[PDB]
């Protein structure tokens, strides 16, 4: 995840990861976090 | 890696065999066992010869429990402590063992150092007297005490050691100064500022400090005489003053009041001390506003 | 004065001992001893549900073919007999819990008496130190005389 | 008891096959603070708050290590020998460099001794609650946060135990010298 | 005022619960915990005596680790969800131990504690034991509410 | 899989690696001051600053260098980095809590490779010494894996054996290699077991070593020229195990012949004639006396 | 904590020169093993002693 | 019930600031308890440096003084009766406020 | 003086007796008594593994031929009923272990009080021997008078 | 006089303690302990 | 007579009261360990082996018990005669 820049993200630091087209064409949330000044390494299991 | 892993576990097994082989010599060479005939414990007598030729007849010299030359004396535990712990830090470090304590490597492992009791505070003073004698490069411990008698800057340092030998014997001969009343014509010879030094620990150099005339002009000259290279912006901090004079927060607040690191000052014991900084000059000028209530207090 | 100060320092050691025992009743050990006796007797409804289930299962015949039958006819009387023998052990376990809980209560009530015997002795020796302080003042006035 | 406290935390590190390790906490979900209770304020539970924030499991293990060092040094005190009081001083100094120095609290604060209706004013409270929501997503009459009193008694016990060691007293303060 | 009679009438109780958010480690007991398993209760009783050497605490740990193995090796057979829809409510599972004539456990997961792609650990309860003579045929067993 | 972290040794070096992570990218060059001590004249506590200087113009596009620092003090203060050798001061009025910087007003980094005095004029003073210029860029040609499997060392670098190079980062760099070729012919089989010593290592651009991590893959060889272990039960009552040339007794016939020694009493059981009760030989063989 | 001997001790407390040099090194190791005094040699901490 | 959950989150977020800013914890190096140092900045700017001012137990400015219990008593109990009542708190006792 | 020396030699015999009993707590006998109560209650997992193995073996039919069947249908309910009756004896054995371990603890705490009563009496009689030595010196000065 | 008044107030505390224990014999707990031992042995005719 | 006579230990030994760095010198230790391996298959700062203290208390108890027997005392040392 890239660090927080106000010009390309906005005034709020929240960010969410969604999964889509896995069992239906709708979306489902797999992560929710807050942007910082440092990268965030996220390792997730993606079902198929 | 596994080449090292094989040689190191072979080195542990050879180290355990050296402990067992040296044990079997020293067990069966015991005169406690040789007097008891019924045990039938065989002396070695063939590998005991090779042990005594190599180690100068070590297995024939046994000692009583409580001596210094034993394998289980506290001098034998101090040897294994000093052998292992001397390499915990690097040789160029300030936390090196022979750097902080040069007297440990030179101490004799004698019977007199193990039995004879002496004061820990006497051991601590002669360690401090030796370190001061080498840095100032003085002659003996008397020149150390003469140097401390006139040394100005530090917080408890104007210590005239011959003076405390004088004033304490007077506190031991007549406790409470009984002869201050019974002999007025000898007490009249002494000025009352000198008789203050009998009750209160006021050195003859501390009398020179308390009676200086502090004016504008010589205040910069009397500062370097009484404090040295301390910068006055760093001396005036309350956290520095607490550690310098060995005070507490309740004991310091009687002098400089209530202070904090957020730029605020409060009245403590109806007085204020503010280091008001001067704009466009950069100088610091200290005020002392002191309050007394009239017509009611609360 | 040294005689009564060693008596005061000895009665203080009993007031501090029995007072510590009175203030600190049932400890971490003796709480677990009465919890186990409360848990060993809470199995009445669970054993009875296993005896009534084992009795009705054995009333069904188990041998089929050219020779039928095989059910144990005395299964209900065996099950009710086992529950009433087990409930006699439950009532003895419940009685051992309460008798241990009341042995510990009477132990605390004796600690309160031994606490108050040391408190009354501290107040007695403090009054003997006061009269000895008056006996010394009558000996200094005799020294003045 | 030292062997089982060092299955959670060893301040001297861990040695696995002749080499010191990169961790002092043997429990890796204390090494990474993983919350395993996100509803800690449903009931009054001192553990469920510590499950939401596992740093209190660090402070609890820290306090049990201190209770080990103090009670062992109290055991080594009451032998009243020469080398046991010197042993008891070692277990007291070992508990002092785990605590570090005593915290220097600032003595002058932003506390103006307010009136009771100024401190219990609801517009002070509603400005306080709306400011936390602005941080999560004038008020100077607030109450200042407080250091732990039970933690403070560790510095005050060890300052008293060493004072009795240095001045030839008992653990209760009674003198060991003959009057 | 709902909490008036407990934790707001007195000062000593108000400072108890309000410090429990900030410093709960003053109230954490290593031997007692709200929500501990029955194995931790059986572990404390195995070490509740006085003479407690290194051999006893290792035999009690391996007796603890034996009962830990039975719960970690459970086989989830079936389940039942106590709602119409899968999004809300709570689902009850059923387990199987690795013993012959096995023993069945059960626990819950709360779907209202599902947040951001993962259940919170408060959703899960502990495995509760079923003391019942159960012998289903080819894992034909269902919980139901 | 080779993994590189940029953090280390929580006292005095973790706070300097957090400054490179927060205020810099991986290809930057820094000055790490490896000798930090308090000034005994101007300090009233034992806290200190942890300075790192960042250069001007690198992977992080920066017009002008700046001196990073980290303070453990919570009170608001200025931070002044006085340089006695260059007569220049880097001062940050109203420093933030923890990580903050003071920009370098004229780009001369060679005035910073000497003694720096950092203070806040409210209690903290630090003798900043021992500058070390580092280059934190990493090329994959210097990231190698050393495999010493028996005879000859085999070195596999990351420029040829990685399909996808990861993004540069101070936190994690996962170097997943391909299926590497190890010549297992020539292993030293001592006690039917060998080993393959795999050593991870990596180098930076200025030649400094980034640490190492040694593994070991145990290889066990099955011999086929030996016989299986065989349990025997001879008709004299002796049971033994046939490990290829040796016979090791399993049971004892002591309790069979103890019964005749136990009819009289314990004085007859615990004598030496009971301790001389013999046991039969292990199968076919004989007794020989070698002088 | 540096000179490994007590200066705030009273003058009525007595040791020997061996038993104080033992307590100096015992105080020295307990600071060196637990990372109180920095740059301790890790190859010596992992010794059998 | 959404207002109760936001009220519990305000108690936990303010706690996590004031726990990890403790000088009792900052002297103990071996705990490795990380100071916030990024949301501690926003807390001290909003509340005039509240998380840097800690107090000793037994003072009046604490969060757990008896003056802090009297403030929560007077805040809640002053609205138990109506303002025009004879049993109003500031009517019977004008010296409390 | 002979009166107080026989009182000193009697209080020394109590300080040496109760001090020997306090320093030497649980002996070689009472260690084996609490080891057996720890070994009599560590058989819960072993008896349960034999009841579950005997239950499933009896669910297999044992009569074959022209008349099949023979399995005991209430075998699992018999086995779980025997484990819960045996676990009530285990919890009583565990409770007898802790109650014996805490009876011995309170016995040592009373030995400490009786040790300190004799130590305070030794320091009291030593102060009575000192005042009697002063009463003799006042009688020699009267002899001189 | 103060010495004997503290001795009187101490012997009064024993006369009030042991007198309260003598007047209040078997309590609500120890009644239930002997009721259970009377109920555990009244099952002879029912088991038979 | 099962113990035999009390062991006469030699009172003068090869013990020169060495410095602490002379006794804890590693080349003294490595010459000690390499000499045992030469025997299994200058150093005079070594520590001398020691008789058993618990065994020594048997000669000291029995010398005290017989002394109380020969001089009309109790087992604790108290006199059996009338002063």
């Amino acid at each position: 995840i890239p660090p927080y820049n106000l010009s390309t993200h906005g005034d709020e630091r929240w960010f969410k990861l969604y999964i889509k087209h896995v069992v239906d064409n709708n979306s489902h949330i797999i992560y929710s976090g807050q942007l910082t000044d440092t990268n965030i390494n996220i390792t997730l299991f993606i079902p198929l | 890696w596994s080449e090292t892993h094989d040689l190191y576990h072979d080195a542990q097994q050879a180290q355990k065999d050296n402990r067992l082989y040296e044990a079997r010599i020293l067990k069966r060479a015991n005169p406690q066992l040789q007097n008891a005939v019924h045990l039938a414990i065989l002396a070695p007598n063939a590998e005991l010869i090779g042990y005594n030729n190599q180690f100068s007849g070590r297995a024939s010299q046994y000692v009583a429990p409580g001596t210094v030359s034993s394998m289980f004396s506290p001098a034998a535990y101090l040897t294994e402590l000093y052998r292992e712990a001397r390499n915990l830090h690097a040789s160029d470090s300030v936390y090196y063992l022979d750097t902080r304590r040069p007297d440990l490597k030179s101490m004799a492992l004698s019977q007199q150092n193990m039995d004879i009791e002496l004061s820990t505070l006497s051991l601590s003073n002669e360690l401090l007297l030796e370190s001061i004698k080498t840095e100032s490069k003085l002659e003996n411990y008397t020149k150390v005490m003469e140097m401390l008698s006139t040394f100005r800057p530090s917080g408890a340092t104007p210590y005239h050691d011959a003076y405390e030998n004088v004033r304490e014997v007077i506190q031991l001969q007549d406790p409470g100064l009984e002869q201050l009343n019974a002999s007025p014509a000898i007490a009249g010879l002494m000025h009352q500022a000198s008789l203050l030094g009998i009750n209160a620990s006021i050195s003859p150099e501390l009398f020179n400090i308390l009676t200086e005339e502090i004016t504008e002009g010589n205040a910069e000259e009397l500062y370097k005489k009484n404090f040295g290279n301390i910068e006055p912006a760093s001396l005036a901090m309350p956290e520095y003053l607490k550690r310098y004079y060995n005070l507490s927060d309740e004991e310091l607040s009687q002098f400089i009041g209530k202070a904090s690191n957020f730029g605020q000052q409060e009245y403590s014991n109806n007085q204020l001390i503010t280091p008001v900084v001067n704009s466009s000059d950069g100088t610091v000028k200290v005020y002392r506003i002191t309050r007394e209530y009239t017509t009611n207090a609360y | 004065k040294t005689v009564l100060e060693k008596s005061k320092a000895g009665a203080q050691s009993r007031f501090d001992s029995y007072g510590k025992l009175y203030d600190e009743n049932i400890n971490a050990g003796e709480n677990q001893a009465m919890t186990l006796r409360a848990s060993a007797a809470g199995l009445t409804t669970a054993v009875q549900a296993s005896r009534l289930a084992g009795a009705a299962a054995d009333l069904v015949p188990n041998i089929f073919g050219f020779a039928g039958g095989g059910s144990r006819w005395g299964a209900i009387a065996e099950a009710t007999g086992y529950v009433m023998e087990f409930s006699a052990n439950v009532m003895n376990t419940e009685a051992d819990k309460i008798s241990q809980s009341e042995t510990y209560r009477r132990r605390r009530q004796e600690w309160e008496i031994q606490r108050n015997n040391a408190e009354a002795e501290l107040k007695q020796i403090d009054a003997q130190l006061k009269s000895l302080a008056v006996r010394r003042e009558a000996a200094v006035l005799q020294k003045t005389s | 008891a030292n062997r089982w406290l060092k299955y959670v935390w060893s301040p001297s590190g861990y040695i696995v096959h002749g080499q010191i390790q990169n961790y002092q906490w043997n429990v890796r979900p204390l090494l990474e603070d993983t919350s395993w209770n996100s509803d800690p304020l449903d009931s009054v539970d001192p553990d469920a708050v510590a499950q939401h924030d596992p740093m209190h499991y660090k402070v609890s293990t820290f306090m049990r290590t201190l209770d080990l060092l103090i009670a062992r040094g109290d055991h080594a005190y009451r032998q009243l020998e020469r080398d046991t009081l010197n042993e008891a001083k070692m277990w007291y100094m070992q508990a002092l460099h785990l605590l570090g120095d005593k915290p220097y609290l600032p003595l002058s604060t932003t506390w103006s001794d307010p009136r009771l209706d100024r401190a219990a004013d609801i517009t002070t409270q509603n400005a306080h609650d709306s400011a936390i929501v602005a941080l999560r997503q004038t008020l100077t009459d607030l109450f200042l946060p407080q250091i732990n009193e039970v933690m403070m008694n560790y510095w005050q016990t060890l300052a008293q135990r060493v004072y009795n060691l240095r001045h030839n007293l008992s653990i209760d303060g009674q003198p060991l010298y003959l009057p | 005022f709902i909490d008036w009679d407990k934790y707001n009438k007195r000062y000593s109780t108000w400072a108890g619960v309000s410090q429990l958010v900030y410093y709960p480690e003053n109230y954490i007991d290593p031997t007692m915990r709200i929500g501990q398993t029955k194995m931790m209760d059986a572990l404390l009783q195995s070490v509740s005596q006085s003479q407690l050497n290194a051999d006893t605490v290792e035999d009690a740990f391996m007796s603890y680790l034996t009962s830990f193995e039975q719960v970690a090796n459970l086989k989830v057979i079936s389940a039942y969800h106590d709602n119409i829809n899968n999004d809300q409510g709570l689902t009850y599972f059923i387990g199987l131990s690795e013993t012959d004539a096995g023993e069945y456990y059960w626990r819950s997961v709360d779907h209202s504690k599902f947040n951001d792609g993962k259940f919170a650990a408060n959703a899960w309860s502990e495995w509760h034991k079923i003391d019942c003579p159960i012998n289903p045929y080819k894992s034909t067993i269902r919980p139901v509410i | 899989k080779l993994r590189i972290i940029h953090n280390g040794y929580e006292g005095q070096k973790r706070n300097q690696c957090n400054l490179m992570n927060k205020y810099g990218k991986l290809g930057d060059k820094f000055i790490v001051y490896t000798s930090l001590g308090v000034n005994p004249n101007n300090s009233s506590n034992k806290l200190m600053f942890y300075p790192v200087y960042q250069y001007s113009g690198n992977t992080s596009g920066l017009n002008q260098g700046r001196l990073l620092f980290h303070r453990d003090t919570t009170y608001p203060s200025k931070v002044e980095a006085w340089i006695p050798g260059a007569k220049r001061s880097l001062t940050n009025q109203n420093a933030a809590i923890g990580d903050d910087y003071a920009t370098d007003s004229l780009n001369k980094p060679d005035d910073l490779k000497q003694y720096i005095f950092m203070t806040d004029s409210k209690g903290t003073a630090t003798d900043v010494s021992g500058p070390v210029e580092i280059n934190t860029a990493i090329s994959p040609a210097k990231v190698q894996i050393i495999v010493k499997a028996g005879g000859k060392e085999q070195t596999f670098t990351a420029d040829k054996d990685v399909s996808i190079q990861p993004s540069p980062s101070f936190d994690e760099m996962n170097y997943q290699f391909n299926a590497l070729e190890i010549d297992g012919s020539g292993l030293n089989f001592i006690n039917n077991s060998a080993s393959i010593d795999v050593t991870f290592t990596a180098f930076a651009e200025d030649g400094r070593k980034l640490g190492y991590e040694s593994f070991s893959i145990p290889v066990t060889l099955k011999v086929s020229t030996d016989n299986a272990l065989t349990l025997h039960h001879n008709e004299n009552g002796a049971q033994y195990m046939q490990w290829q040339s040796y016979r090791t007794r399993l049971n004892t016939l002591f309790a069979r012949q103890l019964v005749a020694r136990a009819t009289t009493g314990i004085d007859t059981i615990l004598s030496m004639e009971t301790q001389n009760i013999q046991e039969p030989q292990l199968g076919k063989g004989f007794y020989a006396t070698f002088v | 904590q540096y000179l490994l001997i007590d200066n705030q001790v009273s003058a009525a407390i007595k040791t020997t020169r061996i038993a104080e040099a033992i307590a100096s090194i015992q105080l020295y190791v307990n600071r060196a093993l637990e990372n109180v005094e920095e740059n301790a040699n890790s190859g010596v901490i992992s010794r059998q002693f």
